[PDB]
C-alpha cells in the first residue's frame, strides 16, 4: 500500500520590465528635448516665411519700377 | 574671415570660422588658442534660445585640450565648467571623463580601455576625439 500521491504549487516568473526603467528614462528625455527643439523650429520656419512674403513685395515693385521706368525713357528718347 | 565677419556683427559664420581655426590648431598642438576659442563659443552660444544644447560640446572639446596640458588642470577645468553651466553636470562627456580621470590617477589602463569602447560602442568616434584620445593614452 505504498501509493503515494501529491500537489502542485506554483510561481509566477517576473513580470516584462526591471530593463524598461534606465533606458525608458533616457528615452523620455530625449524626446522631451527633441519635442522643444521642433518647437524651435516650428517658430523659426514661420518667422523665415513671413519675412519671405515681405520681400515678395518689394521685389515686385522694384521690377515694375524700372520697366515703368526704362519704357518711359525710351519713349522720350526717340 | 572670422574678423571681417564679425566685424559687421555677423556672429554664426564668424564661430564657425573660429571653430575651425581651434580645431586646425588643435591638430597643430597649439592648445592655448583652442581652449580660448572653445570656452568663448561655448560662453556665447550658452545664451541662445537654440543653441544653448550645444553649449555642452564645446566645453567638452575645450576638456579634451586640458588633459593634453595636464591632469589636475583638467579636473579643474571640468569643475569651473559644472560650477558655470549645472546641466553640464548630467551629459554622457562629464562622466566619460571623470571615468577616465579616475583610471588615468592610478596608473589604470585596463579600466581606461573599456571605459573607452564604452563609450565608443554608442557612438562612432571621429578622428579628432579618437587621435586626441589615443594620444592621451599614450601619455600613461
Amino acid at each position: 500500500d505504498m501509493r503515494n500521491e501529491l500537489e502542485e504549487m506554483q510561481r509566477r516568473a517576473d513580470q516584462l520590465a526591471d530593463e524598461s526603467l534606465e533606458s525608458t528614462r533616457r528615452m523620455l528625455q530625449l524626446v522631451e528635448e527633441s519635442k522643444d527643439a521642433g518647437i524651435r523650429t516650428l517658430v523659426m520656419l514661420d518667422e523665415q516665411g513671413e519675412q519671405l512674403e515681405r520681400i515678395e513685395e518689394g521685389m515686385d515693385q522694384i521690377n515694375k519700377d524700372m520697366k515703368e521706368a526704362e519704357k518711359n525713357l525710351t519713349d522720350l528718347g526717340k | 574671415s572670422a574678423d571681417y565677419y564679425k566685424g559687421e556683427e555677423s556672429n554664426s559664420s564668424a564661430n564657425k570660422c573660429l571653430l575651425k581655426v581651434a580645431g586646425y590648431a588643435a591638430q597643430l598642438e597649439q592648445y592655448q588658442k583652442a581652449i580660448d576659442i572653445y570656452e568663448q563659443v561655448g560662453t556665447s552660444a550658452m545664451d541662445s534660445p537654440l543653441l544653448k544644447y550645444s553649449a555642452k560640446d564645446y566645453f567638452f572639446k575645450a576638456a579634451l585640450c586640458h588633459f593634453c596640458i595636464d591632469m589636475l588642470n583638467a579636473k579643474l577645468a571640468v569643475q569651473k565648467y559644472e560650477e558655470l553651466f549645472p546641466a553640464f553636470s548630467d551629459s554622457r562627456e562629464c562622466k566619460l571623463m571623470k571615468k577616465l580621470l579616475e583610471a588615468h590617477e592610478e596608473q589604470n589602463v585596463d579600466s581606461y580601455t573599456e571605459s573607452v569602447k564604452e563609450y565608443d560602442s554608442i557612438s562612432r568616434l571621429d578622428q579628432w576625439l579618437t587621435t586626441m584620445l589615443l594620444r592621451i593614452k599614450k601619455t600613461i
